[PDB]
């Protein structure tokens, strides 16, 4: 027989990026802090690279724990959005009355809306190949001329906006809730980048992690889009 | 140090008695390269499938998992005796062997940098090619704006070609190179 | 069991790759003495030799039958060990739940240890009482100091040994006639013929047996790029 | 060969028709001295040899261009700056 | 969950394209396909740009043609 | 489904609670001895009588759920189980259609009217002298 | 019943197309088959994130009872000496942080005047 | 011209040409299409399902272009945004506590401007250069730089 | 194949709760009498009769609010030394000849 | 009922006995199933032969 559990008793990772988060706090340059996040991506890997190894074990709960651990995940970046949407309508008496110049509803709302729209397609396709045990080879460039432009996008609005973060606290709000789901997407960045086919297949907890991260950032987008733009 | 080290192999006789087992490569066993194979068969070089070549070197990989199963000993190359017994192995691989091992211990971070940088610069690309630009004439005078509302307001979806040349004059003027330069006509 | 994760490749069957390449020892040695692959292809050869050979198949008792196919008869001794084995695994990761317990019927803690932590919670409906955990160590007839169930600790133990599937098989089966290599090629010469092997396992057995690299195509067969 | 499921659906084995001798490993037997991987030929290991050397050369590179930019050219905010933020041609200051 | 059956009624095989002779007419096959993949995803779909381009353009009618006819001062 | 569910959705380990319809009762059945007639008083208790593989039911629901893991063909679901496996796929997809073929006209006319006259079709017209286009979505005014 | 190669002829006309429409056929087919999928057999082969985790890590060996280093070995020492080497190395810079660390706090420390308590009152 | 095929082949043939319609039409066709890898395990699909697939997939990549236009006319616009009235100082508007250094905590490029203010980080970086400090950007007209999408 | 929700529950909760939030505020507003007839307009009578006069061509057209106020902060008397409503007419009228 | 239809584990046999999957990269070789049917032919209709 064997235990239920094969238990994990030293680790030395917890330390290393204890000590990197650290150095966000002592630092005397700026420089030292783009080094520094590169040590915290590099162990990062090394933690996930641990969770790989651990299939070893065949444990049916790993699975099942790896789960609901994202689904806890998810709640707290809705619940953070919350927080950006309460501080959004608390002011909101003193919106639309102001001398500035909100965002039209027209150009900026809808090609996003399409766009990102586009970007839940290529990932269901994803979906239905991995649960058809299939590859397609450009889906994934799809998704990165996808991202390219919401890039290209959101630059360009930022730089051409003619009212700034310190005018009212209305544009704070949309400045913010904005460059919120744009950290979003680039977390998706980091996540995707890596996608590829593996032969285990429907034990990998990564494929329903991405499908579930993508469908929350494009929902998202339409609660900011019907707050802000429309 | 060891022999090993001294002279790097893989999977070669008296393996214990060279000391090291310098190459994370495991697995093996195909009948032509690139063909179906045992183990995982990863590696820093000779793996895979070269884009140079259009040819693949070593088959997908055999994961011990429900997928697949274990690697028979005629092809096992990662002999864990030698691959733990961790008791003086900085003496077998000196300084910079020392350094070698360190390196290669972060191939799996080095491969997610491969498959995430190129995204990012194509983003940096987008601010670098942007920056070098003068700015947009953001905004104008408030009552002078307002004497001409309609032009100004909806100049652009009724002739953008025109009002394109409209708004480089003024940038040309108010940074004062209007004179240098041949703003070409509309 | 439902704990347990998806079936591998090799809960199947095991590549030929691992077939040893010293046959003519493989099946000369004893049950004992044979490791988990030496054990799987003993088996294998021996048993498919037998399927093999139609013609001899009707003839043959259904207790010759089954050494060849390396089936264990079952007895009440053995039955009795598996059965216990079956049960501990079960309860790994499921309930543990049945009749109340008595003198004359205790209930079994199955352990491989001396000890083994167990909570009563009593009968059914009103008589069921909150949990009182307590150690069941062997060697005593354990009563709840509450309802007054009986729990006993069954210990798998043998011979400075815990029973094991392979433990059993030991113990009780019995190496019959050495196997011979006559038969071995004289079933492989039946079903593999020009260039034709539908008998693969013995075209590889028979190979070995006569060296390594004899007959048509095993040297391109054993040759491997990495 | 790979797993036990890929099969031919003809059986068929080929009679060697060329004379090439057989390479070693083909005709191998586990031995004390080798107890694994007799099955398979002996190959160089590239990759402790090339990972530290191309390391290096890579962290030369990177850091002799970073102090030649900040010696060699003049004062700026950021090294495209040094490289492209000088007035104009011309342009006395 | 509720077992019940699978309510496609259409043609289950047209047979092999032959450059495109003896097959429906191309409206009949849109039908065809939207019934083998399922209406409740086509009105699922739409439902929600239906809602709110009706609620959004009956303002030309509710909203500005109305109120022009409808203002008492 | 997406989500995992040990009870029902359960692709991780493929375990079923009950083995397949098609096996005849004597074959194999559900494990449920629920309605065992009372036990004669001469019988005596041979096995542990504790609920697991000795009872044949759950033995063979053990046995099925391994060897079932390997079949020489698929066993094909009907179009309700396959327009359930992507139905959000599906659904996402005709979406997209809405967006462009609906969505997309009235709000290009929208914007085409809003530059004759100031203000969009679906909004009534003001005569307090503020320039600008206004609001868009009259209904929340 | 003729069989063409696969991609190369179509089969909703019964003309085959002329030769500006073979050509775009034909290269396409081996664009899309020869060059184009390079990248993508090149990026799922010799840069799989899910095989990097395991570069390094002793084969599986087929007899169970030769793997207990499953679970002798903790995990994050499964690489043998590169595991152990990574290891080594971070502690390496334990006082060189520690260094980093403390002027840093004499940086903050310097410029509140914190120094010049007593010159402050002398 | 081609008097072999019906029009309606001919329009066929051509919206064919990448094979799109061919793959349909033709399980045999889309498997060989397929890697040898993936082929391996496409004898398990239904048609249902391989359809089903076909039709997101091209529905996704038939999109694509539409979804580029949206972005061309977008960054054109973008491009050519017109001039806005400057703002007036209002109450509660421009408010300042400290100056804007959290992006160069040290070097403190521009303490007046704002993050993303371009036209005064444009005059500041003048006067860096006119004290003989290298400062990149905001130098070239928009007409004479590739990408601008700002040209007649 | 267990379901654990409404079979529909996206677009129920959905469209339900929009159609629950519309009927409840039609009835808060019947109890509480609150006029619903929508003025996009500012109120400000003085200044709306000041643009009927401009409609009904009482006041030149184009002329802005500042030049028709009691009172002008000191912005509006920057503006005023440099307004000339009949230059600016001029010139809107020489645009449409060019046009036409 | 589980895993959609899909078996965890099949046999897939090959035609030509120098086959491949993962060294070829050509594209005329079909695979077959267990009981030997061609890939071309959908499970819906070989499963009811
Ligand atoms: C006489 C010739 C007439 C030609 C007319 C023009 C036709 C152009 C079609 C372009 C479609 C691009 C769609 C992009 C989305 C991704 C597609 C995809 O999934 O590809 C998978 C495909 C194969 O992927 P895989 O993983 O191997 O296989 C996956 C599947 O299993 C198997 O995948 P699959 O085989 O099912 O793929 C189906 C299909 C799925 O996608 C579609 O079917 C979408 C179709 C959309 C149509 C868009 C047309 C745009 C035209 C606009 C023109 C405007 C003019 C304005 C004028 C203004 C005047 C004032 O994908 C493709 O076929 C993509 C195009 C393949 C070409 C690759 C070679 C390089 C480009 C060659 C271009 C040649 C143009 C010649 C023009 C000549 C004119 C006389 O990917 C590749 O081949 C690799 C990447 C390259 C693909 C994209 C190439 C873009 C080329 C654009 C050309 C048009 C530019 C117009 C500019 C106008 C400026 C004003
Ligand atoms: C035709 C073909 C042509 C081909 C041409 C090819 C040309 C190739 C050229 C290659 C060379 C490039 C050189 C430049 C590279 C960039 C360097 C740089 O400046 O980076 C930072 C740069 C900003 O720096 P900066 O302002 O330029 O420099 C100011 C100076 O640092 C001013 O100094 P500061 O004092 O203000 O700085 C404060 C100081 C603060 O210093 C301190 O606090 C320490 C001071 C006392 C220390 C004394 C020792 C005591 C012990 C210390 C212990 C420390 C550790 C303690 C524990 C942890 C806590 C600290 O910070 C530092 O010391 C900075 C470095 C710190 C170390 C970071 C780690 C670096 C490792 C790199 C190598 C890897 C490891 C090697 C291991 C070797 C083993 C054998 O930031 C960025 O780069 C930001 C943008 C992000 C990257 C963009 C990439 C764009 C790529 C464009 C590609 C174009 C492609 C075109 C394709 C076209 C196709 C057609
Ligand atoms: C007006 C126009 C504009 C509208 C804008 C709308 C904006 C919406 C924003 C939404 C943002 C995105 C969020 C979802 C992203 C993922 C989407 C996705 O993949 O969907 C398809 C996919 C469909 O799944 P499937 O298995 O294929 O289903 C097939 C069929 O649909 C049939 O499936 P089935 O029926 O057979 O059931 C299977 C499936 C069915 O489930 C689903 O499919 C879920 C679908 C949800 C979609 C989102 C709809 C909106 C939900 C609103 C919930 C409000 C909560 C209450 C707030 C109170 C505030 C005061 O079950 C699961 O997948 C289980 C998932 C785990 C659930 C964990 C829940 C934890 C929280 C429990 C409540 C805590 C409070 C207790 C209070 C009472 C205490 C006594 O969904 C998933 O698989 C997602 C599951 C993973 C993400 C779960 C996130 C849970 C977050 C919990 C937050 C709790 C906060 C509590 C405190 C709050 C107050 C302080
Ligand atoms: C004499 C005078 C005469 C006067 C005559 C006047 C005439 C007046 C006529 C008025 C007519 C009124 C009619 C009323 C009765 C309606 C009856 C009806 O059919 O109701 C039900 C009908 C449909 O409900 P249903 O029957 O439940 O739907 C059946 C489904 O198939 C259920 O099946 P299912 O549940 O399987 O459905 C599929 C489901 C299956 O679910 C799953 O597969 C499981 C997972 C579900 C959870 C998903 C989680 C998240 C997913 C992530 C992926 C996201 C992708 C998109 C990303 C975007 C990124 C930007 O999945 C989905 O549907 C969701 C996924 C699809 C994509 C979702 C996209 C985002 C949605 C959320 C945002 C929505 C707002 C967007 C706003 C724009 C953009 C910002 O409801 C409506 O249509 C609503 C009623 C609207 C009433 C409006 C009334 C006002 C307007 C009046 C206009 C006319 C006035 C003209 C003037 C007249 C003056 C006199
Ligand atoms: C912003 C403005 C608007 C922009 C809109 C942009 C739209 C982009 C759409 C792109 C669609 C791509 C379609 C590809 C079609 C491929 C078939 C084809 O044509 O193959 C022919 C042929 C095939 O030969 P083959 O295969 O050997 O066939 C021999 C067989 O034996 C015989 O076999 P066969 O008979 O089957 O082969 C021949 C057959 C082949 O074709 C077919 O039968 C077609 C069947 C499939 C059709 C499926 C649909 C295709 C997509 C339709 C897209 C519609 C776009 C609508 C845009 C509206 C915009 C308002 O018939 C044809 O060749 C007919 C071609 C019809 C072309 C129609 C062009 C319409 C242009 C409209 C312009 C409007 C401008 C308005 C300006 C307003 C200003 C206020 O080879 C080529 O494709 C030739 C390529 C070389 C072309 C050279 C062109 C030189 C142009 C010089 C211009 C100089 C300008 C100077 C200016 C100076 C100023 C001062
Ligand atoms: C015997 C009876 C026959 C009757 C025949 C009736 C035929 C009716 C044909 C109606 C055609 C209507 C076409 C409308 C197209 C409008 C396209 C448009 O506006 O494109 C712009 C817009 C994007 O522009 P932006 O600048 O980005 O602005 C919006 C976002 N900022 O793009 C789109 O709208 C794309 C979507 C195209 C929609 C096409 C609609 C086609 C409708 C055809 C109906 C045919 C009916 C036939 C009935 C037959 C009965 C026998
Ligand atoms: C190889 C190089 C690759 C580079 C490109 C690819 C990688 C990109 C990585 C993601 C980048 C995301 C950037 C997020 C921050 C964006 C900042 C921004 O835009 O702020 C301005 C924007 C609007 O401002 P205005 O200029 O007034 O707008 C007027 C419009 N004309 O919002 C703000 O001002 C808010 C700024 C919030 C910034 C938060 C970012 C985190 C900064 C932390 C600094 C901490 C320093 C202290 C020490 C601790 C160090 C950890
Ligand atoms: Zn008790």
């Amino acid at each position: 027989f064997e235990l239920n559990i094969n238990i994990i008793n030293y680790n030395y990772l917890g330390i290393i990026i204890t000590v990197i988060i650290s150095i966000y706090i002592y630092n005397n340059s700026n420089i030292i802090s783009v080094y520094n996040s590169n040590l915290l991506l590099i162990n990062i890997n090394i933690w996930m690279k641990y969770n790989i190894l651990d299939m070893l074990n065949l444990n049916v709960l790993d699975y099942k724990i790896l789960l609901w651990i994202v689904v806890i995940i998810i709640s707290n970046e809705i619940l953070l959005f919350v927080s950006f949407y309460w501080i959004y309508y608390h002011n909101y008496i003193n919106y639309y009355h102001v001398n500035i110049l909100i965002l039209n509803s027209y150009n900026i709302v809808y090609n996003n809306i399409i766009l990102l729209t586009l970007l839940s397609t290529i990932v269901n396709i994803k979906f239905y190949n991995y649960i058809l045990s299939y590859y397609k080879y450009i889906l994934s460039y799809l998704i990165y001329y996808n991202n390219y432009m919401f890039n290209n996008k959101i630059i360009l609005e930022y730089k051409n906006n003619s009212n700034y973060t310190n005018d009212s606290v209305y544009m704070t709000s949309y400045f913010y809730i904005i460059l919120l789901h744009y950290i979003h997407i680039y977390d998706s960045i980091i996540l995707i980048v890596v996608y590829n086919y593996v032969n285990y297949k429907n034990i990998n907890n990564y494929y329903i992690n991405i499908n579930i991260y993508y469908h929350l950032i494009e929902v998202l987008y339409i609660v900011i889009s019907i707050l802000l733009y429309l | 140090g060891c022999e090993a080290v001294k002279n790097p192999l893989i999977g070669g006789p008296n393996q214990k008695a060279r000391g090291a087992i310098t190459s994370g490569f495991a697995g093996g066993g195909a009948k032509r390269l690139g063909g179906k194979g045992y183990g995982i068969m990863a590696d820093w070089c000779d793996h895979g499938y070269s884009f140079t070549k259009g040819q693949a070197i070593t088959g997908m990989p055999h994961w011990p998992l429900w997928c697949g199963g274990g690697v028979p000993d005629k092809f096992i190359k990662i002999d864990p005796d030698v691959h733990f017994n961790l008791q003086g192995y900085r003496e077998r691989i000196g300084w910079y062997g020392f350094f070698t091992a360190f390196l290669q211990a972060n191939y799996h971070a080095f491969v997610y940098f491969v498959r995430f940088i190129p995204i990012n610069i194509a983003i940096f690309w987008i601010y670098v090619n942007e920056r070098q630009r003068e700015p947009q004439e953001n905004v104008m005078d408030h009552e002078e704006f307002f004497r001409d509302f309609d032009s100004i307001y909806l100049g652009q979806v009724f002739d953008h070609h025109r009002f394109a040349e409209w708004l480089a004059r003024r940038r040309a003027v108010k940074w004062g190179y209007a004179d240098q330069i041949h703003i070409p006509p509309v | 069991y439902r704990h347990w994760h998806r079936m591998s490749e090799d809960d199947w069957a095991l590549p030929l790759d691992s077939m040893p390449e010293d046959v003519k020892t493989l099946m000369a040695t004893p049950q004992t003495e044979r490791g988990f692959v030496e054990d799987y292809w003993y088996n294998r050869i021996r048993g498919e030799a037998t399927l093999l050979d139609p013609e001899a198949l009707p003839s043959k008792s259904y207790i010759a039958l089954a050494r060849d196919m390396g089936l264990q008869i079952v007895d009440e001794p053995s039955s009795h060990m598996m059965g216990l084995i079956e049960l501990y695994e079960y309860l790994r990761g499921a309930s543990f739940v049945g009749p109340f317990g008595t003198i004359e019927n205790p209930v079994l803690v199955p352990a491989v240890g001396q000890e083994r932590v167990v909570a009563c919670t009593g009968g059914v409906g009103d008589e069921e009482h909150f949990t009182l955990w307590f150690r069941c160590r062997e060697g005593f007839m354990y009563r709840c100091g509450e309802c007054d169930q009986i729990f006993m600790l069954v210990r798998l133990y043998y011979e400075d040994r815990y029973w094991t599937q392979t433990l059993v098989r030991d113990t009780f089966m019995s190496d019959g006639d050495m196997f011979d290599l006559k038969t071995l090629e004289r079933v492989h010469k039946m079903w593999n013929k020009d260039e034709m092997v539908r008998w693969e396992v013995g075209y590889w057995a028979q190979d070995y047996v006569l060296g390594k690299g004899v007959l048509p195509g095993m040297v391109e067969e054993h040759t491997r790029v990495n | 060969r790979g797993s036990v499921f890929q099969m031919p659906s003809t059986p068929v084995y080929p009679l060697t028709t060329t004379k090439k001798v057989a390479p070693p490993t083909a005709l191998a037997k586990r031995t004390p001295e080798q107890p694994f991987g007799w099955g398979s030929p002996v190959r160089e290991d590239r990759a402790w040899r090339v990972v530290p050397r191309n390391f290096i050369i890579l962290v030369i590179v990177y850091l002799s261009g970073w102090a030649a930019i900040k010696t060699m050219l003049p004062r700026g905010g950021s090294i495209l700056g040094q490289i492209y933020g000088g007035p104009p041609k011309g342009r006395l200051i | 969950h509720i077992p019940h059956p699978v309510k496609y009624v259409g043609p289950r095989r047209y047979g092999r394209y032959v450059y495109g002779m003896n097959r429906p007419p191309v409206l009949r096959q849109v039908k065809d396909w939207i019934d083998w993949t399922g209406w409740n995803s086509v009105f699922g779909g739409f439902s929600f740009q239906v809602a709110f381009g009706l609620m959004i353009v009956s303002g030309v009618y509710l909203n500005n043609y109305r109120a022009t006819h409808t203002l008492y001062y | 489904k997406h989500f995992f569910t040990d009870g029902a959705n359960d692709y991780v380990t493929g375990w079923e609670n009950t083995p397949p319809l098609k096996f005849p009762a004597s074959v194999m059945k559900p494990c449920d001895y629920s309605m065992t007639k009372p036990i004669p008083k001469h019988w005596k208790l041979r096995g542990s009588g504790i609920h697991g593989p000795e009872n044949t039911d759950l033995m063979k629901l053990v046995l099925w759920n391994r060897l079932k893991q390997k079949r020489p063909q698929r066993e094909v679901p009907n179009i309700n189980y396959l327009k359930d496996s992507i139905r959000l796929e599906l659904s996402v997809n005709w979406w997209l259609m809405s967006c462009i073929f609906l969505w997309g006209p009235w709000l290009h006319w929208g914007q085409e009217y809003q530059k004759v006259h100031e203000q969009p079709p679906w909004a009534m017209k003001r005569i307090d002298g503020l320039r600008g286009e206004g609001y868009f979505t009259w209904f929340l005014e | 019943v003729t069989r063409y190669p696969s991609g190369t002829r179509t089969i909703m006309s019964p003309y085959p197309g002329g030769p500006v429409y073979q050509w775009l056929r034909i290269n396409y087919n081996y664009f899309k088959r020869y060059q184009w999928r390079r990248v993508g057999r090149w990026q799922m082969r010799s840069w799989c994130y899910w095989k990097a985790a395991f570069y390094g890590v002793p084969e599986w060996n087929i007899d169970p009872t030769k793997n207990q280093w499953r679970w002798c070995v903790d995990p994050a020492w499964y690489g043998g000496m590169r595991d152990k080497a990574n290891m080594d190395m971070y502690r390496l810079m334990v006082y060189p942080f520690f260094g980093y660390a403390l002027l840093y706090l004499h940086s903050r420390f310097k410029q509140n005047d914190k120094y010049n308590v007593f010159a402050k009152w002398r | 011209i081609s008097t072999s095929e019906t029009l309606n082949q001919k329009i066929l043939r051509w919206l064919d040409v990448t094979g799109m319609l061919t793959r349909w039409h033709s399980r045999r066709e889309f498997i060989l299409d397929m890697d040898p890898y993936f082929r391996k395990n496409s004898g398990m699909w239904t048609e249902w399902e391989r359809k089903t697939l076909l039709f997101l997939f091209y529905c996704c990549t038939l999109a694509t272009p539409y979804s580029a236009y949206l972005d061309l006319q977008e960054l054109k616009h973008q491009g050519t945004k017109p001039p806005r009235p400057v703002s007036l100082e209002s109450r509660f508007m421009n408010q300042r506590r400290y100056d804007f250094t959290w992006m160069h905590p040290q070097d403190k490029f521009c303490s007046e401007c704002r993050p993303v203010e371009l036209e005064c980080k444009k005059m500041c970086f003048d006067r860096y250069r006119s004290m003989d400090y290298r400062m990149y950007g905001f130098q070239r007209p928009r007409i004479q730089t590739y990408y601008s999408f700002s040209t007649c | 194949g267990r379901r654990l929700l409404h079979g529909n529950y996206f677009t129920r909760y959905l469209f339900g709760s929009l159609a629950v939030i519309w009927i409840a505020e039609y009835a808060a507003a019947c109890q509480y009498g609150i006029p619903r007839h929508r003025n996009p307009n500012w109120m400000w009578s003085w200044w709306l009769e000041k643009q009927n006069q401009i409609k009904n061509g009482e006041i030149p057209a184009n002329t802005p609010g500042y030049a028709m106020v009691k009172w002008n902060n000191e912005a509006e008397q920057r503006w005023l030394k440099t307004l000339n409503v009949e230059a600016m007419n001029e010139e809107f009228a020489r645009r449409r000849e060019a046009y036409y | 009922a589980y895993n959609g239809g899909y078996p965890f584990h099949y046999v897939v046999q090959y035609d030509d006995p120098n086959y491949d999957c993962e060294a070829d990269f050509e594209f005329e070789e079909i695979p077959r199933d267990e009981f030997g049917v061609p890939a071309h032919i959908p499970p819906e209709l070989s499963t009811q032969i």
